[PDB]
């Protein structure tokens, strides 16, 4: 099963206060209206993961991230426990350790230069991912230096992947992100990002450059069948 | 721990306040290698490993790069390119017993020298002669270890010393261990040269009426310049204005 | 170039590919 | 002959622990370390001399 991500997976890319301003930034974001896998299993991590879930009884408690499935994140009762160790876990519910449908939870997991960054948002709901907009804020940053290529969800949830796309983020008077434009979604969004505005006035605007791409690769060399006598140069009996 | 079976403590995800040890004046030796002992506080490491062991006073000199001897070679070996600070102190009134404290051991008989940071905890009988031991001690067969009979009345070279070698892992990594970087005080309504967790510049800091989100540390203007900073200790927000200038 | 009425009227846009022949990219040359 | 010399130095340090003279044993221990890497047999004479001082 698959769902429509609509306009979700946007997070505050930094810890910088901005207000009443439209800021253009390139980072790993979930593309707007992207194809998200709906799990009503070990999954790829790729360049970062958008994770979301809907709950009735808080069935999802944690995650496993690593390669040869590593670090374990478990929300047991009231205190989240994070450990990075070799583990011998179908899992179900040491240089670093840290301890902290009706409900929608959204998370962003990315690993840059050894830092595992976790962003999240919580909101009440009353099928699949609701249409609307909110931004996720950083809560945890783990200075581990660990390679992650795959991950597993521990017990409905949705899994998408982040891409190096440019977004125009609109900050309100109180510093929150209230609106965003995915600059690669359509020509109108390209215009909005180019003009750095969420409104476009009547007219014609140059926003990009079209280029016809190469298909295949043609390689041509002359009809040479012999080999160069390097042996007679480097393995010679006399110089 | 014993020197043969030395114990490794991992120091990570913390503030390495080396001044606690350096200025304690409780150590007889505070010898550092590769770094001045007074510059440690300005460094960051991936990890620090504290290797704990007991030796006699005349063996303290062996705990160093380039050294040889029954400890340097058979119990606790440091590499020629070793970085870290080595500390030791006299424990004659703590670690000795009347009649001799034989609870701690070192290896005396060994086939070959140890690799850097190797820990051999084997109890196999050493074959000194040409004939096999076959698991039995006797002529030319010896259990490799010897206890240190530390007595309170022994001469200094034979008194117990506690040694805690600190090994510094400085590879590409996210910082896990950093020294005690300390703050000064706050200056307001004056032109000041500031540094807030790496955010630097000059200007006049005043109390702001801005509200940052709980995770935001500083703010910026449209022309991507800083105009406000959060106080790391008070968590209040201050505005930064340019330090006054103009033509005359 | 993106040709558009203001977004206060419509989000429909037309796109002009400058100095190209359409077969390379309502299509009007 | 070298094997017997090492054995004697060893038996001497063993006795020194039994007699309650750990310092003397530790001195002999050092003679063993050095002896096992050298052709210098005077280290036996030292092990014996140290025992005589103790006994
Ligand atoms: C995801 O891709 C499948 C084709 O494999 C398509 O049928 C489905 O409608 C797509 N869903 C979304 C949200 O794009
Ligand atoms: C969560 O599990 C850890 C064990 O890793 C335990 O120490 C902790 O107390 C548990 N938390 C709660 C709220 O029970
Ligand atoms: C992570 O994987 C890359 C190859 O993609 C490898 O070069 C690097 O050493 C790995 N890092 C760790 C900590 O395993
Ligand atoms: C900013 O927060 C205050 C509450 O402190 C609220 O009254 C105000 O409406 C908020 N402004 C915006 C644009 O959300
Ligand atoms: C010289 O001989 C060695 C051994 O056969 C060979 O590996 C090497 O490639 C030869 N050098 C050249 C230039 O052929
Ligand atoms: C900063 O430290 C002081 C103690 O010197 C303490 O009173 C104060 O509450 C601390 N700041 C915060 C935000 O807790
Ligand atoms: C522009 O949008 C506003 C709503 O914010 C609307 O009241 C106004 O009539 C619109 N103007 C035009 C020309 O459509
Ligand atoms: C486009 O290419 C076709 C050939 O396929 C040619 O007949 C036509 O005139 C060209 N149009 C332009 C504007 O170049």
């Amino acid at each position: 099963a698959y769902t429509n991500s609509f306009t979700r997976g946007v997070y505050y890319p930094d810890k910088v206060f901005r207000s009443s301003v439209l800021h253009s930034t390139q980072d790993l974001f979930l593309p707007f209206f992207s194809n998200v896998t709906w799990f009503h299993p070990v999954l790829p991590f790729n360049d970062g993961v958008y994770f979301a879930s809907t709950e009735k009884s808080n069935i999802i408690r944690g995650w496993i991230f690593g390669t040869t499935l590593s670090l374990l994140i478990v929300n047991n009762a009231t205190n989240v426990v994070i450990k990075v160790c070799e583990f011998q876990f179908d899992p179900f519910l040491c240089t670093f350790e840290y301890v902290s449908f009706k409900n929608l939870r959204e998370f962003v997991f990315k690993n840059i230069d050894g830092y595992f960054k976790i962003y999240s948002k919580h909101t009440p709901i009353n099928r699949d991912l609701p249409q609307g907009f909110s931004a996720l804020e950083p809560l945890v940053d783990l200075p581990i230096g660990i390679n992650i290529t795959r991950f597993q969800t521990l017990l409905a949830y949705y899994v998408g992947y982040l891409q190096p796309r440019t977004f125009l983020l609109k900050y309100n008077e109180n510093g929150t992100i209230t609106d965003a434009v995915d600059c690669a979604l359509d020509p109108l969004s390209e215009t909005k990002c180019t003009l750095k505005s969420f409104t476009v006035e009547k007219g014609i605007y140059q926003t990009s450059n079209f280029r016809v791409q190469p298909t295949e690769s043609i390689v041509r060399f002359p009809n040479i069948t012999n080999l160069c006598p390097f042996g007679e140069v480097f393995n010679a009996t006399r110089f | 721990a014993s020197v043969y079976a030395w114990n490794r403590k991992r120091i990570s995800n913390c503030v390495a306040d080396y001044s606690v040890l350096y200025n304690s004046a409780s150590f007889s030796t505070f010898k550092c290698y590769g770094v001045s002992p007074t510059k440690l506080n300005d460094l960051c490491f991936t990890n620090v490993y504290a290797d704990s062991f007991v030796i006699r006073g005349d063996e303290v000199r062996q705990i160093a790069p380039g050294q040889t001897g029954k400890i340097a070679d058979y119990n606790y070996k440091l590499p020629d390119d070793f970085t870290g600070c080595v500390i030791a102190w006299n424990s004659n009134n703590l670690d000795s017993k009347v009649g001799g404290n034989y609870n701690y051991l070192y290896r005396l008989f060994r086939k070959s020298n140890l690799k850097p940071f190797e820990r051999d905890i084997s109890t196999e009988i050493y074959q000194a002669g040409s004939t096999p031991c076959n698991g039995v001690e006797g002529f030319n067969c010896y259990f490799p270890l010897q206890s240190y009979g530390f007595q309170p009345t022994n001469g200094v070279g034979y008194q117990p010393y506690r040694v805690v070698v600190l090994s510094f892992e400085l590879l590409h990594a996210p910082a896990t261990v950093c020294g005690p970087k300390k703050s000064t005080n706050l200056v307001k309504n004056k032109c000041v040269n500031f540094n807030f967790n790496g955010l630097t510049g000059t200007g006049v800091l005043t109390e702001s009426n801005k509200k940052f989100l709980p995770f935001q540390q500083f703010g910026r203007d449209i022309a991507d310049t800083t105009d406000a900073v959060r106080d790391p200790q008070t968590l209040e927000i201050l505005d930064i204005t340019p330090c006054s200038f103009g033509g005359v | 170039s993106v040709i558009t009425p203001g977004t206060n009227t419509s989000n429909q846009v037309a796109v002009l590919y400058q100095d190209v022949n359409c077969t390379e990219v309502n299509v009007f040359q | 002959d070298k094997e017997w010399i090492l054995q004697k130095i060893y038996e001497i340090m063993r006795l020194l622990d039994e007699l309650g003279h750990a310092e003397a044993s530790m001195r002999v221990s050092d003679l063993i370390y050095e002896f096992m890497k050298k052709g210098d047999e005077r280290l036996l004479e030292e092990a014996e001399r140290l025992l005589e001082e103790v006994e």
